[PDB]
């Protein structure tokens, strides 16, 4: 599965 | 028969806390994510919270962010909504919903009424 | 920056005249990902051509496979025409049975 | 007997031609099993392997939601990185992301990865400890500071150790007939007068193979391994010889290294 | 945040007429994540269309859904006396968002 968590972004 | 049963609703003083429960039957509750949806009398439906099937992902509406907590325990097939610092704007009929999917499975509860007033 | 593709034209199975087969054009080692690839029969484009999904290797270079159903024949000539931003003119790589 | 699961993401800006083009592809070892294309009509994650089609529709809903979230993240990061490098709005730029996990024969976690690229060069990567980041330039140090202040490596490590490994085990069990196969190469030698000798290796899985030419026991054209199109791979090596040569093939499916001589 | 704008707010129609309902999304959605609901004045909402075009189980053929991207439509070719209710469009791509709701009433 792909990552379900959100990141802040570059 | 796929069924969802609500309990724990009632009249609450403004600022107090209250917990709602959904008992799931007839379907594999642990496999799917679950929602909470509320509807104030004479108003439209408003999504409140969602929890993923394993409980890792939890999201809330901006109106209830930081005040409402959503949880599940897959052993008893129960969904929980913990509401703290309840305001009068939280007065609505709350639904636990197995829906919002592409394959057309849509299960609602009977609805539990929460009234917040002095 | 700008990596020129490496083209490889081959058949899925060892070619036998009159037997159904697939013609493959493997393009790899290029950047950016924009590219046009044509499979040609006797110098004329083949209309029913499928390709894989765009992916990249460890050094971030892209690769793609273009395939189509074809029956080998001695008379027919097959090739692959590839155009990239790094290429001044389209490059044609003929299909060789022994390569 | 180790196995890997990888996800490859490419996002290319198309100034004046709409939103960026996003491609997402998932791999287990050398086999692709999922794909998402922003230019496709369905706008959903789609199966590419038969053993993944047994998953329920809720699995595909979750995959579509998460992959579209990743697409939006890359869409925003394209503008952020265009601002970082003082790039104009006219040009087109690419962001590439790859992450995955390695598993052993026992089914235990081995290694976790996440590498990002901008315009084909390294931008930022997770270290082997799964706790620190490596930046390639000054624009990437801003991202490194942001990701350290956000404790992003912790969530990434949680995914890589726990979720990736368990889902890789589940996929390996679902596709045990295909994913855990190992096809020995169909090997033969050809001669063409210029002269040359070509050592063919066809129809082998996985793609890792070694072809070596020895002149009386001493090592000496080699094309890269290419897909056959049916889940197998092909490769050949050539040597130009005057009018005593042996080719050696090493593959997982082969019990012992082959030793091929002409005729 | 995806905002679902539902138009019009009220449909004053006579039974046996055609009802057209519009839903506006703030961003492009995958069609599989859009649904329509019907709510009677005393009970829970009932799903009519899922995937923006697929009727649910035991739904009459008069209800039909269409649209793509940001524009979606719900059509009731022949209004039965039981069809006069409140209809909601819904997206499920990111959390859940219901439209304001269109009320179909008797002219
Ligand atoms: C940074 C990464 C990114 O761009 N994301 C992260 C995921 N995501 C998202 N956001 C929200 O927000 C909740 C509310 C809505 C208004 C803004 N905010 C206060 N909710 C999400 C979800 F609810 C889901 C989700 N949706 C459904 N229908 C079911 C389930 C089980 C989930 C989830 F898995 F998350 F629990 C999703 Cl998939 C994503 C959500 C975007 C901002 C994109």
């Amino acid at each position: 599965v792909v990552v379900g968590a959100c990141g802040v972004g570059k | 028969e796929v069924q969802l049963l609500e309990s724990g609703g009632g009249v609450v003083q403004p600022g107090r806390s209250l917990r709602l429960s959904c008992a799931a039957s007839g379907f594999t509750f642990s496999s799917y994510g679950m929602h909470w949806v509320r509807q104030a009398p004479g108003k439209g439906l408003e999504w409140v919270a969602v929890i993923s099937y394993d409980g890792s992902n939890k999201y809330y509406a901006d109106s209830v962010k930081g005040r409402f907590t959503i949880s599940r325990d897959n052993s008893k097939n129960t969904l929980y909504l913990q509401m703290n610092s309840l305001r009068a704007e939280d007065t609505a009929v709350y639904y636990c919903l197995y829906g919002g999917n592409s394959y057309g499975m849509d299960v609602w509860g009977q609805g539990t009424m929460v009234t917040v007033f002095n | 920056i700008q990596r020129t593709p490496k083209i490889q034209v081959y058949s899925r199975h060892p070619a036998e005249n009159g037997k159904s087969n697939f013609l493959n054009c493997y393009v790899s080692g290029f950047h950016p990902s924009d590219i046009e690839v044509d499979l040609l029969k006797n110098g004329e484009r083949i209309e029913k051509v499928e390709h894989s999904d765009l992916s990249f290797s460890k050094d971030w270079s892209f690769y793609l496979l273009y395939y189509t159903e074809f029956t080998p024949t001695e008379k027919d000539e097959y090739a692959c025409r590839v155009n990239h931003v790094t290429l001044s003119q389209p490059k044609i790589v003929k299909w060789d049975r022994d390569m | 007997g180790s196995h890997s699961m990888r996800y490859f993401f490419t996002s290319v800006s198309r100034p004046g031609r709409g939103e960026p083009r996003f491609i997402a592809v998932g791999y287990v070892d050398d086999t692709q099993f999922v794909r998402f294309d922003s230019d496709a009509a369905s706008q959903r994650m789609e199966p590419r392997a038969p053993w993944i089609e047994q998953e329920g529709p809720e699995y595909w809903d979750q995959e579509t939601r998460n992959v579209k979230a990743q697409s939006q993240t890359d869409r925003v990061d394209l503008g952020t990185l265009r601002g970082y490098y003082n790039q104009s709005e006219a040009g087109s730029h690419t962001i590439q992301i790859m992450y995955g996990c390695d598993v052993g024969s026992d089914g235990r976690f081995l290694r976790g990865y996440r590498q990002d690229a901008y315009d084909g060069k390294d931008y930022i990567a997770l270290n082997e400890d799964l706790r620190s980041w490596t930046a390639a330039d000054m624009a990437a140090q801003i991202t490194k500071r942001k990701w350290e202040a956000a404790h992003e490596a912790e969530q990434l490590r949680a995914y890589l150790d726990g979720t990736c490994v368990e889902w890789l085990r589940r996929y390996l069990e679902n596709g045990k007939e295909t994913l855990q196969r190992t096809d020995p190469p169909k090997t033969h030698m050809t001669h063409h007068p210029i002269a040359t000798l070509r050592c063919w290796a066809l129809g082998f899985y996985p793609a890792e193979i070694t072809l070596t030419w020895q002149r009386d026991g001493e090592d000496q054209e080699l094309v890269e391994t290419r897909p056959a199109g049916d889940g197998t791979f092909q490769k050949w090596a050539a040597v130009v010889v005057p009018s005593r040569y042996t080719c050696h093939v090493q593959h997982e499916g082969l019990p012992k290294p082959l030793t091929l001589r002409w005729e | 945040d995806i905002v679902m704008t539902q138009s019009p707010a009220t449909l004053s129609l006579s039974p046996g007429e055609r009802a057209t309902l519009s839903c506006r999304a703030s961003q492009s959605l995958s069609s599989s994540f859009l649904a329509w609901y019907q709510q009677k004045p005393g009970q829970a909402p009932r799903l009519l269309i899922y995937g923006a075009s697929s009727r649910a189980t035991g739904i009459p053929d008069r209800f039909s859904g269409s649209g793509s991207g940001t524009d979606f439509t719900l059509t009731i070719s022949r209004l039965e006396p039981e069809d006069f209710a409140v209809y909601y469009c819904q997206q499920s791509e990111s959390a859940l968002t219901f439209g304001g709701g269109t009320k179909v009433e008797i002219k």
